[PDB]
């Protein structure tokens, strides 16, 4: 009987035929595409909505009720288990690591011979999967490690967080970035596949904060482990990087710009196309929130007035250890750093570095009435005359998102040294100095401000000489918070050097006089330094997923 | 005359169904028939949804209709109502099996008119009424809005001059030092351009209209002794209180049945078409008016639509909404044709061969009309969008019957073979950059930027051999047998076919020789049956692990596209991106039917000569192996979602009708119809992951397994704090203040968190009735029907918006007028928190505040008429002219508990107008 | 290498309605016949299709524009036409010889 | 009421016509000549490969 058997699937490819080796290709690309479309608006890769949490920024929108379980983590208080973003980055970042194990799978059951480039596919997808899992352990202490691609869907269920330990977690997570590391070419065509330099960073980073140990059921500070250290030295040797052709930009601007898209300190970025055959372009959706209210709506992602008081220096050219917070910042008596004007953009200045735009203390640029500042991050925006911005339903731009730059690489490395403390300060210090000196010569668009709004620019390096562990790594964090301002890095930095709980207090102590919505925040010594692991995903699992410590 | 007369089977009178006047002959047995929930919207349209016996399954639950003979699950909107004889409603599975292998959420038979032996009729039936728009919500006007703005920003201290939004408020302190508004003053323009005045708009009767309902049928109906004919023409028209918003329909039928040489040889046909043209109101048009306040002008100084500027917040016009979406127009042409062929070789053969098809093509056109309302901007996007849809099943039917009269003994034994067969398609073609902006000149070919082509296309099959035998002793001992072997295509080769038996008993007690003294008693029958049926309504790719080449053409809000194209190259495009495949569903290959048992006891009693009549219902359903698509645990990632057979659902009802009709002395005729039916709805099993997801009830906090489908569990609000005394000696709680919602401490661990939630909503009423009323009097016939819910509970999304300040996403959005009662200090008996513009307490989050009584009992239709005397008739030739006036939905009464209006649409959905019709029927 | 989908769809809706009065005499060996009368006609047609490009299975059942993964087009158009008309026709026969 | 299939092969391979139809025709006479309700219906079905 034929009658119920003629019909086949229309449209689609079966389970069956994606093994073969002629959708192997597309399969890869599609392991890339995830992390350019499988992002909204209040989930980004880029992770700067669950980065309000830091002292770096608030949260944008009419008010708090915009975005409520955003505006209680940034507060720290009235957070619940059962929220939607939790969950909704959880199934996000999961279902990369899925797409990333699909394209695994794939690969893996293929002849070397036949096709050359098996082992460089596998090494860019095992990075890929080791990002989302990199991300994942940033966001969630306790997270499920999928790095078995054959696998199947049935054993899901009897997957574990505690499977491994945090440092066994750790570990499984770079391995990935060791076998990319170790099988990546070391220049690439395309610059959508990361090289070997871009692997061998990331692998660095993951040592880095596999060196802050977390043992214990809390999640404090247990000691510096020296050989992550080591290792993180090991591979973030300048040489790997100058094999790939990579190296700080001449101006720090052109790290935002789409014009310079994919230069040398973009180690490995997200691809945004426009004008791609696609509806509306693989736009950076992501970031469609934090366009100023001047671009239409939603008015998100905006900078506090810390990060711009922090961007203040003395008269000598170094910032303001003890007193940048105690008045704000004044364009007139006061030395800025030339970087500010590259990250935020304050009232009365152009916008993006456009003379046409003006930012005003007014309705046309902050949608809030002033309940979050009037200031506006300029790193993720673009000028409204680019021609690369689109109205998808929501201002977005096909700027690259750069998920590794090689100042993060310099500054890893220098607060490696610093922590290893082997008699190393002064290359931390020098690198420290390679970076200032980047910031002090980035001033090709903002050069006239002296002779049009009297802007004083003050930035010299450190003078190398012998320098005490803890003012060293004072510094050191003090440079990151400057060149890592609106990059949603701020939190994580917190966390891993384990004074998150200290900061957040003060920053909310201060901030409370000029924002209300810090009236009754609070901050948990061992609660809030991580998401809760999501209440539905416990509940679908059942005693297999443990919370993290404190809920 | 039942067509089972041994099972759960409600015949509908159709005589009243025509006098509500309705489109949609289901929408008009709304609360008719026990057990059967009807749930309509109010738009223009008569689409409905239908739940029989309740909620019986996990999948699509709307019954199987049945027109002369061929199977449907299409609306009957889209069909002419009113050329229907005869309306039967099989809520039984035994029943009802035999009938087809969709019959597991009921079936309703629907036989068509035909030309009456020896006799012709024509009906003529002209109507003509107006729908007003009734359930106006009351919003806040300017001054109200300005007042209740004031209010919030002083309750919360701040200064209320600094609302940027041109309010400036004359205000000061009373003597026990509460804040008093004296007077506020407005800014003319509401931008520094000077291009928005402030005005007072009314937006809810800006956007509402009166619509005219025009009705016109012309039937024509043709019997012999010898064969037979029908021809009906019919046109509807409505306009909904929605303006730019319409349905029309055209139809035509036609149904024969010729009979060659004696008896042997009976073809017939029944046949349909119709057209439908339809303009449908946009998405959330309810909640854009409702949101934008009232200091927003219609239109600008210029003359454009007007649109907030400044601080105001950023919604839409929802005029220019409803005038750019007048042009989205689409045109449906539905088919319905059946014809059969009957032989009879002897006297007790019949042979039947039946061929029945079913065409729908809708074509639609959709407009992107560039717009900009002050801040609000599609930065010039016009597009235009042509969609084409084409559905196309027919099924084959083969029936083999023989019936035996040996003494008194009755038997029928019956079998059938069916084959049903449905193939879907649609295609739709997109453009852009268009100049002069008007219907005329969007083509997509007149377009001058990017072009998208969507297409897809899907089909099933199922393949029934099914038999049944019916044995009838002495009239009084009733058997009934029937067993189906279903097979369908959704379904693996192993798992392919199926089989349901279903047995009933009858018994008509009032037959047995030992009460014939009961002369009152004119009869009284028991029956049960015990059935099983089939059930396979899922998804055509089911088993199959879905790969699917998403380039990512199709329009997403927020980007969440997953769409499968990377500009590996690095150039921001330019071209071709390389592109793969994604996985949409992981198969299942052990997914089988899904087997639901019913069991039915019923009473039937008529007494006092036919003039007391009426039947009790009892029955149980189980449904187990439910097709159920459960989601991903979470690291499976992208399509982890998977059709499974792990489910279970339980529902217990009881339903009970009376009749009486009698005359009067002096020359009354009074008929009553009462109906109250009951039912409870329980989940026995249910996969992890869809219990964790809270798909089908608990909000993601609780496993609905155990209570009702669709509860909800939330917070319980005990009442507000009026001291702050209470707020100390209550728990404490994140926000706790004066005047914010006071939440109870469940667990008593004397603090509130995620973790005080409980069983707070349950959609399931107590009981459903109604009553019909018929009365005749001296040419005068007066219907009065009424509908009544009790016990019901409901999620009130208005109440959100009317009791709180600042509680939706965006801020200084407009809310309802009794937000002006809210507690203070000068206003200390109220129970509605005072205002804040800061959600602080997080009074957003699901609780017993928002569950509201929804119980209500409103006269559904009243219709009063008169008839012509028959001699004035027959003078102009007539054989029946009759007038009426009639109305619907006019009053209805609600509990006072329920804040809002109208407990039947509580939310932002179509209204439901009040109707006031004239009409008149010719019988020439 | 060049694999394509190209779904079309065309409608073509016409309409009459015709009004006839006709009157017939019989006196005599005269017969005469007059009728009048009024005519609409009233055609609409439209059309319209989508283009898809870069299949990979390229079978039927694949093949379809939601499948596709190359550039596409999209192509419509409409027309129509009315008509008025008003006749009258006058026949007279004598003896059934006379026409 | 009239039923109709038609199915035609080319002698050129791959290329095929067939067509289904279905026609009702009717008239109704009431009173006793006046009012002559009539109706002509046909509905076809035609797939081709050219
Ligand atoms: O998923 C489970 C659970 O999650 C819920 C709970 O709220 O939502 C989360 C779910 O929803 C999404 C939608 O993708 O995010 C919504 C979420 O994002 C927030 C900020 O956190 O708002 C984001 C901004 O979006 C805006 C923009 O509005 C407009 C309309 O296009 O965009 C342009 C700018 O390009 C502006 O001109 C326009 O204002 O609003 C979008 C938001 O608005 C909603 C919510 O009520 O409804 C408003 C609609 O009403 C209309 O009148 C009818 O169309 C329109 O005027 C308007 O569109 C809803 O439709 C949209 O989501 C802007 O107002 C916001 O600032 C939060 O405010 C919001 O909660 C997903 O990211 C996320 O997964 C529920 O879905 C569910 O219970
Ligand atoms: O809705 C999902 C499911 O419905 C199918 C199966 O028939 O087709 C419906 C398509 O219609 C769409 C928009 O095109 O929405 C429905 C609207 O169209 C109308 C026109 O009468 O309904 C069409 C179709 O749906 C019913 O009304 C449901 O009972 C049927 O009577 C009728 O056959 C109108 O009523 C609705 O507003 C959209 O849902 C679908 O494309 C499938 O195509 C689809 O899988
Ligand atoms: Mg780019
Ligand atoms: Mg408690």
């Amino acid at each position: 009987d034929d009658f119920l058997d003629r019909q086949v699937p229309q449209g689609i490819v079966t389970g069956d035929q994606i093994a073969s080796p002629e959708y192997v290709d597309n399969l890869v690309i599609s392991a890339y595409a995830i992390w350019a479309t499988g992002d909204d608006i209040n989930s980004s890769f880029s992770l700067w909505n669950y980065d309000v949490r830091s002292d770096d920024c608030y949260k944008g929108g009419s008010g708090t009720e915009d975005g409520g379980v955003f505006n209680a983590l940034e507060i720290s208080k009235g957070i619940n288990t059962t929220d939607w973003n939790i969950n909704d980055i959880w199934k996000r970042l999961y279902q990369c690591i899925t797409r990333a194990n699909t394209a695994l799978q794939s690969l893996d059951q293929m002849d070397e011979k036949t096709y050359p480039l098996k082992n460089q596919r596998i090494a860019e997808m095992r990075f890929l999967r080791g990002h989302a899992h990199f991300m994942l352990k940033q966001l969630f202490k306790k997270i499920v490690i999928v790095n078995d691609e054959n696998m199947e869907p049935d054993a899901y269920n009897e997957l574990s967080n505690t499977t491994y330990t945090n440092d066994e977690q750790w570990q499984k997570i770079a391995d990935d970035f060791q076998f990319a590391y170790d099988n990546l070419p070391e220049v690439q065509i395309e610059k959508g596949r990361p090289a070997q330099a871009a692997a061998a960073a990331y692998l660095a980073k993951t040592y880095l904060y596999k060196a802050y140990r977390q043992d214990g059921a809390d999640n404090a500070l247990t000691g510096i482990n020296e050989e992550d250290l080591k290792q993180v030295v090991k591979y973030t040797d300048p040489l790997i990087m100058a094999k790939g052709g990579y190296g700080l930009e001449t101006d720090y601007s052109m790290n935002f710009l789409p014009q310079y898209e994919n230069g040398a300190e973009s180690v490995w970025a997200i691809q945004y196309s426009i004008n791609d055959g696609t509806y509306n372009g693989n736009l950076n959706w992501g970031m469609g929130l934090t366009t100023p209210q001047i671009l239409g709506c939603c008015d998100f992602h905006k900078p506090s007035q810390n990060l711009v008081n922090a961007f203040k220096t003395d008269s000598q050219g170094k910032p303001l250890f003890s007193t940048y917070d105690n008045e704000n910042y004044e364009v007139a008596t006061d030395n800025v750093d030339p970087r500010l004007f590259h990250t935020v953009g304050m009232p009365g200045f152009p916008y993006k570095y456009n003379e046409g735009y003006i930012i005003q203390k007014n309705d046309d640029w902050s949608r809030s009435k002033g309940l979050y500042g009037y200031y506006v991050s300029l790193k993720e925006n673009v000028d409204p005359d680019c021609d690369c911005l689109k109205k998808g339903s929501y201002w977005a731009s096909s700027l690259n998102h750069i998920v590794i730059r090689y100042a993060d690489v310099l500054l890893m490395r220098a607060e490696a040294l610093i922590q290893l403390n082997d008699g190393r300060i002064t290359d931390a210090i020098s690198l420290i100095n390679e970076v200032r000196s980047r910031a002090a010569g980035s001033t090709m668009l903002i050069f006239n401000y002296k002779e049009d709004y009297g802007v004083n620019f003050k930035v010299t390096p450190y003078d190398l000489k012998a320098y005490a562990q803890d003012e060293a790594m004072k510094m050191l964090k003090w440079e990151r918070r400057v060149e890592f301002g609106m990059e949603s890095s701020r939190f994580f930095d917190l966390v891993r050097w384990g004074e998150a709980k200290d900061v957040i207090n003060a920053y909310y102590v201060t901030e409370a006089s000029r924002c209300s919505i810090y009236k009754n925040a609070g901050f948990t010594e061992n609660k809030n330094e991580y998401l809760p692991v999501p209440f539905e995903q416990i509940s679908a699992s059942n005693g297999n997923y443990t919370q993290n410590f404190g809920w | 005359r039942k067509a089972d007369l041994t099972g759960a089977v409600s015949v509908v009178k159709v005589d009243e169904i025509q006098k509500q006047g309705e489109n949609n002959p289901v929408k008009a047995l709304q609360g008719r028939v026990p057990g059967m929930n009807i749930t309509a919207d109010g738009n223009p349209s008569g689409s409905a949804t239908v739940r029989i016996r309740g909620i019986g399954t996990l999948n699509n639950n709307d019954p199987l209709y049945i027109i002369d003979g061929v199977p449907t699950k299409a609306g009957m909107h889209e069909l002419n109502g009113n050329d229907i004889e005869s309306i039967q409603v099989l809520k039984d599975a035994a029943s009802a099996s035999i009938y087809g292998s969709r019959a597991a959420n009921g079936v309703i038979i629907i036989t068509t008119k035909q030309g009456k032996k020896g006799q012709i009729k024509i009906n003529f039936d002209a109507s003509v009424s107006a729908s007003m728009y009734q359930s106006k919500m009351n919003v806040l006007n300017t001054e109200q809005y300005g007042r209740a703005m004031w209010q919030a920003y002083v309750n919360d201290g701040e200064n209320p001059n600094g609302n940027a939004l041109g309010y400036a408020y004359n205000w000061g302190y009373n003597a026990d030092g509460n804040p008093v508004l004296y007077g506020m003053t407005l800014s003319k323009y509401l931008d520094s351009k000077n291009t928005m005045p402030v005005a007072d708009t009314d937006w809810f009767d800006e956007i509402t209209r009166t619509g005219v309902i025009q009705q016109y049928n012309l039937s024509v109906s043709n019997g012999s002794e010898k064969g037979s004919s029908f021809f009906s023409l019919g046109y509807y028209k409505n306009l909904g209180v929605i303006k730019d918003t319409d349905f029309d329909r055209f139809s035509a039928r036609m149904n024969s049945d010729y009979k060659l040489i004696d008896d042997i040889l009976t073809i017939g046909q029944h046949f349909t078409l119709n057209r439908t043209s339809e303009v449908q109101a946009p998405g959330g048009i309810i909640e854009t008016a409702l949101d934008i306040p009232s200091a927003i002008p219609v239109y600008a100084s210029d003359g454009s639509w007007g649109g907030p500027v400044g601080g105001w917040p950023d919604r839409r016009n929802p005029r220019a909404v409803l005038e750019y979406n007048k042009d989205n127009r689409y045109t449906y042409w539905r088919m319905f044709g059946d014809a059969y062929v009957n032989l009879t070789p002897f006297k007790g053969f019949n042979l039947r061969s039946t061929f029945g098809l079913d065409y729908a093509n809708k074509q639609a056109r959709y407009f992107t009309y560039p717009y900009q309302e002050g801040t609000q901007t599609n930065n010039g996007k016009s597009a235009v969008e042509a969609k084409q849809e084409h559905w196309t099943k027919w099924m084959w039917n083969a029936i083999a019957t023989y019936q035996l009269e040996v003494g008194k003994h009755r038997g029928d034994v019956m079998i059938g073979m069916e084959l049903n067969r449905e193939d879907d398609s649609h295609f739709s073609g997109y453009k852009e950059d268009f100049s002069i902006l008007t219907p005329d000149y969007m083509w997509p070919d007149a377009g001058s930027g990017t072009a998208q082509a969507y297409g897809a296309g899907e089909g099933y099959s199922l393949v029934s051999f099914f038999g049944k035998m019916n044995y009838s002793y002495a009239d009084r001992y009733l058997l009934s047998l029937t067993l189906r072997r279903d097979g369908s295509s959704r379904f693996g080769k192993n798992h392919r076919y199926a089989t349901f038996p279903s047995v009933s008993l009858g018994w008509r007690i009032t037959q047995e020789n030992f009460m014939k003294e009961l002369t009152w008693l004119d009869d009284l029958k028991l029956r049960a049956s015990w059935g099983q049926t089939g059930n396979q309504e899922i998804s055509n790719l089911a088993r199959y692990t879905i790969y699917a080449p998403n380039y990512g053409t199709t329009d997403s809000f927020g980007g969440q596209s997953y769409g499968t194209a990377y500009d590996i190259t690095g150039s921001n495009g330019g071209g071709v991106l390389p592109s793969g495949f994604k996985r949409n569903q992981i198969g299942n290959d052990n997914i089988k039917w899904e087997t639901t048992t019913q069991t039915n006891v019923g009473i039937d009693f008529s007494l006092f000569k036919q003039s007391l009549y009426g039947s009790l219902e009892y029955y149980y359903k189980k449904a187990t192996d439910i097709l159920t698509e459960m989601a991903g645990v979470g690291v499976l990632g992208e399509g982890g979602s998977r059709w499974i057979n792990s489910g279970a659902m339980k529902n217990q009802g009881f339903e009970f009708n009376l009749g009486y009709r009698n005359k009067t002395a002096f020359g009354l005729t009074y008929d009553l119809n009462g109906n109250i039916s009951t039912y409870r709805n329980e989940i026995l099993e249910l996969p992890e992951t869809v219990a964790a997801n809270g798909k089908f009830g608990g909000n993601g906090v609780k496993s609905v397994v155990g209570h009702t489908y669709g509860a909800q569990v939330g917070y319980i609000a005990d009442g507000i704090f009026k001291s702050q005394d209470e707020v100390d000696n209550h728990a404490t709680q994140e926000g706790a203040a004066v005047g914010r919602i006071r939440y109870r401490d469940i667990d008593h661990n004397g603090v509130i968190d995620e973790r005080d939630q409980n069983w707070i909503y349950d959609p399931t009423p107590s009981f459903s009735y109604g009553l019909n009323i018929y009365l005749e009097y001296k040419n005068f016939d007066l219907t009065m029907f009424w509908q009544g819910v009790q016990g019901v509970d409901i999620i009130s999304d208005v109440k959100k918006k009317s009791d709180f300040w600042s509680a939706s996403n965006v801020g200084f959005l407009n809310k309802g007028t009794r937000l002006l009662n809210a507690w203070s200090p000068t206003n200390p008996n109220s129970d509605i928190p005072a205002l804040t513009r800061s959600d602080t307490n997080n009074e957003q989050r699901v609780s017993t505040y928002f569950v509201e009584n929804g119980s209500f009992l409103k006269l559904r239709n009243i219709q009063l008429g008169y008839t012509v005397p028959a001699v004035i008739s027959k003078k102009m030739r007539m054989d029946r002219l009759r007038f009426y006036c009639s109305a619907q939905n006019l009053l209805t009464i609600k509990s006072k508990n329920f804040t809002g209006e109208d407990p039947e649409n509580p939310n932002f959905s179509y209204p439901i107008p009040v109707n006031i019709t004239f009409g008149l029927n010719i019988g020439f």
